[PDB]
């Protein structure tokens, strides 16, 4: 979706943009982890540092990363166009990601889509008439083990139902953050049946191990 | 025992990873060099 | 015609909706189809006689 | 000047001769009278380029973009 | 003394070590059809037309960037060799629209010659055929980025020999646009030497653009002037 | 040998599936980690290589190539250029979770595994490539490495032994294709994620130009217990070639879908009805089975009545076995819609080096959309058979073959349902 | 299907139908088709000269 720059100022360098010297010390740690000789490989962590500084990134962020990492910026434009984290459009504060591919659609994701729609109001893919409620549906996030899943900003949410969805949207309006895990009890990815897994606290290194 | 001994990550804010990267940067072998410092230096 | 788009140009509807039709059309009317190296004779029964082409 | 064509006093400019080897070109041009300019033939120069030799550790050949 | 035996169509030939399959097949006279390879550019594995079946290896392997172990038999005229070539030519002609009249490299395209001499005859795939908004590289080079087959030959030449670094891949899937993200002129030295590198008619000369075609014009030897190189 | 095997406890691979004792270097020490391993490292790493090659540790991550032969290729004579170990932890192939629970509960066994692997091949550092979607468990892994360096038993003069070794975490940025063999490597390089060609191997030219290797979470996590447990008695779990345990997880469509450790040889019916609740609607209700994440053709009911969950039986059933999605889907839904959703997934996450996967995934997207709307004649379903015979074995990576296979699953098993959907749209047109 | 006058056409409420692609010169067996083509400032490609020898036409 519009993979050319197409300026529209509040963009179009030099946009006013700069970091914190504390963040520059973070950058020194980041290019201290990597070996010298191939110093330019830290484009992805430095640009994600820019993304978590400013939730959307302008092009002057990419020019600043080119200044710090001394390479021509076209590599940075490649990386910014390539991946999926780097939301190059200006979006709002909180960010809804409704994951649905293979188990998630058959575990009633359309009720989840309709719940997000008829509570939030705005159509899918768009934003809201302020910030902080940008909605996208996405492909697999990895946590396939449960209900069609919700990622808000570095927070996973499983075992969904429309009443819990209304709870989550009400608590976003009140600002209080829910738990970082699923719902319907089961504090981790559990067999919700009758403890089919290991039960007992194990022995350890004590029994017969082959020379160890 | 049937109790969630995690939730230490309950409130890890978005700079905790990078602060921890700064915390773990020292006591480390010197990240070996090879000739140039960059292919365009 | 034949079952080969490398000898005769294809017809109009496929020429307006293909890609291979336009490619074979264009090269078949600029270069023409290539002919393997060989010396043939034939002669058919024209009403005047053996019309031979070598 | 009536049309805008290309008229010429060149009967021989439309000729071209396809030969197998240079020796018979020399022999035929010496046989049929007119002089000739032999320009030489240049091969595609064999170069040694390979993938792992392009993506090494210390050499400056490093594409940095693919 | 540094010789490797390859059997091309039964004929044995000794090859210097470290080279490619393609250099051996061109040494014995075969031209394996190719798009992404070029003798002055480093090799990528994009265009896939280089395929050939070596015996007893059921994966048909790429020959643009194949190192040469000892004792090969390389068959360029087997069955699945021809099937692989017909397949890749069947895939390339979807997202490259009908422009061979109004194109500028009609007489000397590469898709057209290789689609005659290697490709198919009757296509498939009714719908499709994505479109790309055109770019503005510079007022010396006319650019239509719809005919681009994403062959990835211009970017390697830019980043190696030109070094101007204003060309890049963008995006994923079918939607991979080759060009400048940031609406900037590519005006440098040898910027005119991209119109002959680009193997399809997507990058052409600006002032020449719509005059002639490569059959009416006749060739003549001449010398580089206004320079000291020649 | 074994009478087809079943579950057994205290010979389980990892402890603490959920909510056990603590999360601590001392807690893992009490459970059996970090235990006397200097004598493991100083018995001789070539003995560790012989232990791996003798124990028969099957490689994981959707490949099936053996671990021992690969790490035997990882014993190149050392140059000035060092060697790197790279632990992939990207979580692709929906029906995915094989390492999220591990990397949250016990990362210390992964740390000891990559330490043993780095001493095994003369490596010097272990880069752990985590998917970027995982800030919480990534920070948990960071606190694990923090406590490991704070105890100081790894790092420099590690385990009381003169062998330095470090462990780093590099985040992803969200792509299925980062999980592969060499697009991983160039994702470390700072370039955009795109693989390289295979006959120049990553075991030969790898991370920036050093010979390196890449392994899955599960193989590295079992790798300390392969050293500190019984050789060939780990191989007492299952059949001859495919041996050891595997995380068989129903992610998807049963009552209470979940994850269990099981042996290699296990009946699929026992796996479904005896380890994850029950089937929604009973055993008669289920339409089909997919193993292998999502890079694998589907399996109907009549095949899976007898074919137990094993690599040899699944490859003879024209399928590849992977992780966490060994699941059924119901008769009540459209498996055509599910497969077209999977093709939309493979379109949304793919790079465009190879023209075959790009153009073929384009064609299969539009054709499967027209099949969900039933908009063709059976020449088109045979055409889809043609395109899946031509994509197979023409690409760089394995995503092209992984996109080719579900078409073949649908055609080989659910032909008359396709015919009836096309006849329904024929009656709608008529 | 008689072959007569050598007339051109134009689009329905539109432009000249020829786009100067020289195929008629490439198949004209006595080369009566003579084309010299130039574009214009609009963007669409065009001609300058499109001529036929009625001597050399053979229908
Ligand atoms: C298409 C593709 C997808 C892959 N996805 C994953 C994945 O989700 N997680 C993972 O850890 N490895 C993944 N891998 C890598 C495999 O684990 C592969 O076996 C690896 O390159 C070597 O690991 P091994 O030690 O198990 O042989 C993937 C590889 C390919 C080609
Ligand atoms: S690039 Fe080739 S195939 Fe494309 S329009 Fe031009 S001549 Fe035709
Ligand atoms: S612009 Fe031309 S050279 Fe560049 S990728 Fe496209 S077809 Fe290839
Ligand atoms: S098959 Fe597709 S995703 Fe894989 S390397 Fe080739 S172009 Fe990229
Ligand atoms: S150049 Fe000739 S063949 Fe082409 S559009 Fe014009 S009249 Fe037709
Ligand atoms: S001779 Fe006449 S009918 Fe024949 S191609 Fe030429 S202009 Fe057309
Ligand atoms: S598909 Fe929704 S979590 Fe993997
Ligand atoms: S020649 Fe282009 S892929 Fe080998």
């Amino acid at each position: 979706a519009l993979f050319v720059h197409r300026d529209t100022p509040k963009n179009n360098p030099e946009t006013p943009f700069d970091f914190t010297p504390e963040n520059y010390k973070r950058i020194e740690a980041i290019v201290k982890n990597y070996p010298e000789g191939h110093k330019a490989a830290a484009v992805l962590p430095v640009l994600d540092l820019a993304q978590r500084q400013n939730g959307w990134l302008p092009i002057s962020a990419m020019n600043k990363v080119a200044e710090i990492l001394q390479v021509p910026p076209m590599r940075v434009y490649e990386v910014a166009t390539f991946y999926t984290m780097y939301n190059r459009k200006p979006v709002g504060k909180y960010h809804i990601q409704v994951c649905t591919t293979t188990p998630c659609m058959l575990r009633n994701s359309d009720s989840i889509l309709e719940a997000i729609q008829k509570k939030l109001g705005i159509k899918v893919g768009e934003t809201t008439p302020d910030k902080l409620f940008t909605l996208i549906e996405v492909e697999c996030l990895g946590a396939c083990v449960n209900a069609p899943m919700v990622q808000i900003n570095d927070n996973y949410y499983e075992d969904l139902t429309p009443k819990d969805i209304e709870e989550i949207i009400d608590e976003l309006k009140a600002g209080k953050i829910p738990k970082p895990g699923p719902r319907s009890g089961r504090f981790s990815c559990e067999p919700a049946g009758g403890l089919t897994s290991l039960t007992e606290p194990p022995k350890g290194p004590g029994f017969g191990v082959q020379a160890g | 025992n049937t109790t969630y001994k995690n939730l230490q990550h309950h409130d890890y804010s978005t700079y905790t990873f990078l602060d921890l990267n700064l915390d773990l940067s020292k006591f480390r072998m010197p990240q070996p060099s090879s000739g140039r410092e960059s292919p365009r230096h | 015609k034949v079952d080969d788009a490398k000898v005769s140009p294809p017809k109009r509807a496929e020429m307006k909706t293909s890609m291979e039709s336009l490619i074979h059309h264009f090269k078949l009317y600029t270069e023409g189809y290539q002919v393997p190296p060989g010396a043939t004779y034939t002669a058919i029964e024209a009403p005047k006689g053996e019309f031979g082409v070598y | 000047p009536l049309m805008g064509w290309a008229s010429t006093a060149d009967p021989l400019s439309n000729l071209v001769l396809t030969f197998s080897t240079k020796e018979d070109a020399i022999a035929f041009a010496e046989k049929n009278g007119w002089s000739y300019d032999v320009e030489e033939r240049k091969v595609p120069k064999p170069k040694s380029k390979s993938y792992g030799a392009n993506f090494s550790w210390n050499k400056r050949t490093r594409v940095s973009t693919k | 003394s540094n010789l490797i035996e390859v059997f091309v169509d039964g004929q044995s030939v000794m090859v210097e070590p470290g080279t490619t399959v393609l250099q051996a097949c061109e040494k014995v006279g075969m031209q394996i059809p190719r798009f992404c390879y070029h003798e002055r550019l480093s090799v990528a594995g994009n265009c896939r037309m280089c395929l050939v079946e070596i015996e007893k290896a059921p994966k048909v392997v790429a020959a643009c960037a194949m190192p040469v172990m000892k004792g090969w038999n390389i068959l360029t005229n087997s069955e699945k060799t021809k099937k692989a070539r017909e397949g890749v030519m069947e895939f390339l002609l979807a997202n490259h629209p009908l422009d061979c009249p109004i194109c500028d490299q009609g007489g000397e395209c590469d898709l057209q010659d290789q689609s005659m001499m290697f490709g198919s005859d009757r296509s498939r795939f009714l719908e499709g055929k994505r479109a790309v908004e055109d770019k503005n590289i510079g007022p010396l080079v006319k650019t239509i980025m719809t005919r681009c087959i994403q062959c990835t030959r211009c970017i390697r030449f830019a980043s190696e020999i030109a070094g101007v670094d204003d060309l890049g891949t963008t995006g994923r899937g079918n939607d991979m646009q080759v060009g400048t993200y940031i609406e900037k002129m590519f005006m440098s030295e040898l910027s005119g030497n991209i119109i002959d590198i680009c193997p399809v008619g997507a990058l052409t000369s600006k002032p020449y653009a719509f005059t002639a075609r490569p059959w009416e014009t006749r060739k003549t030897e001449s010398i580089d002037v206004m320079d000291a190189v020649g | 040998k074994t009478s087809f095997g079943s579950l057994k406890d205290e010979d389980r691979i990892f402890t603490n599936l959920y909510g056990r004792h603590d999360w601590r270097l001392k807690g893992a020490q009490s459970r059996g980690d970090w235990y006397k391993t200097k004598e493991i490292l100083l018995k001789g790493p070539d003995w560790i290589l012989g232990e791996v090659k003798t124990s028969g540790l099957r490689g994981r991550g959707g490949a099936g190539f053996p671990t021992g032969l690969k790490w035997s290729f990882m014993n190149k004579p050392s140059d000035g250029r060092p060697k790197y170990l790279v632990v992939n932890a990207d979580e692709g192939e929906p029906g995915t979770c094989k390492d999220r629970e591990i990397i949250r509960h016990d990362p210390h066994k992964l740390v000891e595994g990559c330490l043993v692997g780095g001493r095994a091949m003369g490596a010097r550092a272990a880069y752990i490539y985590i998917r970027g979607e995982f800030y919480n468990e990534a920070s948990n892994l960071q606190v694990a490495i923090r406590e490991a360096y704070e105890a100081g038993l790894i790092g420099k003069n590690a385990c009381g032994s003169g062998y330095d070794f470090d462990v780093f975490v590099v985040r992803g940025a969200g792509a299925y294709i980062c999980g592969e063999e060499t697009a991983l490597i160039e994702s470390i390089e700072g370039k955009q994620g795109k693989p390289r060609l295979k006959p120049p191997f990553p075991a030969d030219v790898g991370v920036f130009g050093c010979p390196t290797t890449v392994a899955n979470v599960e193989t590295v996590a079992v790798s300390p217990t392969i050293c500190r447990r019984g050789g060939a008695w780990f191989a007492s779990f299952g059949r001859e070639r495919n041996s050891g345990t595997k995380l068989f997880n129903i992610s998807g469509h049963v009552n209470n879908p979940c994850t269990v450790e099981e042996e290699m040889s296990v009946p699929l019916k026992e796996l479904i009805e005896k380890h994850a609740g029950g089937v929604t609607g009973g055993w008669d209700n289920l339409l089909a089975v997919i193993p292998g994440g999502s890079s694998t053709p589907l399996i109907p009911k009549s095949v899976c009545e007898t074919v137990l969950m094993d690599f040899d039986a699944l490859i003879q059933a024209q399928t590849g076995l992977g992780t966490a999605a060994v699941i059924v889907m119901d008769r009540s839904t459209d498996i055509v819609k599910a497969i077209a959703r999977l093709i939309e997934f493979y379109k949304h996450e793919s790079c465009g080096q190879c023209t075959p996967c790009r153009e073929g995934v384009d064609w299969m997207n539009k054709v499967m959309a027209r099949f969900v709307r039933g908009d063709a004649r059976p020449a088109e379903i045979d055409s889809l058979w043609e395109i899946s015979k031509q994509i197979e074995g023409h690409t760089i990576c394995a995503l092209g073959d992984g996109a080719a296979w579900p078409v073949q699953g649908l055609i080989r098993h659910f032909r008359p349902e396709l015919e009836e959907r096309m006849q329904r749209f024929a009656q709608q047109h008529q | 299907r008689f072959r007569g006058e050598h007339a051109l056409r134009r689009y329905p409420s539109g432009e000249e139908r020829c786009i100067a692609c020289k195929l008629c010169e490439a198949v004209c067996p006595a080369q009566a088709i003579t084309i010299e083509a130039e574009p214009r400032a609009d963007g669409s490609r065009r001609t300058t000269r499109y001529d036929i020898d009625m001597t050399k036409c053979i229908y």
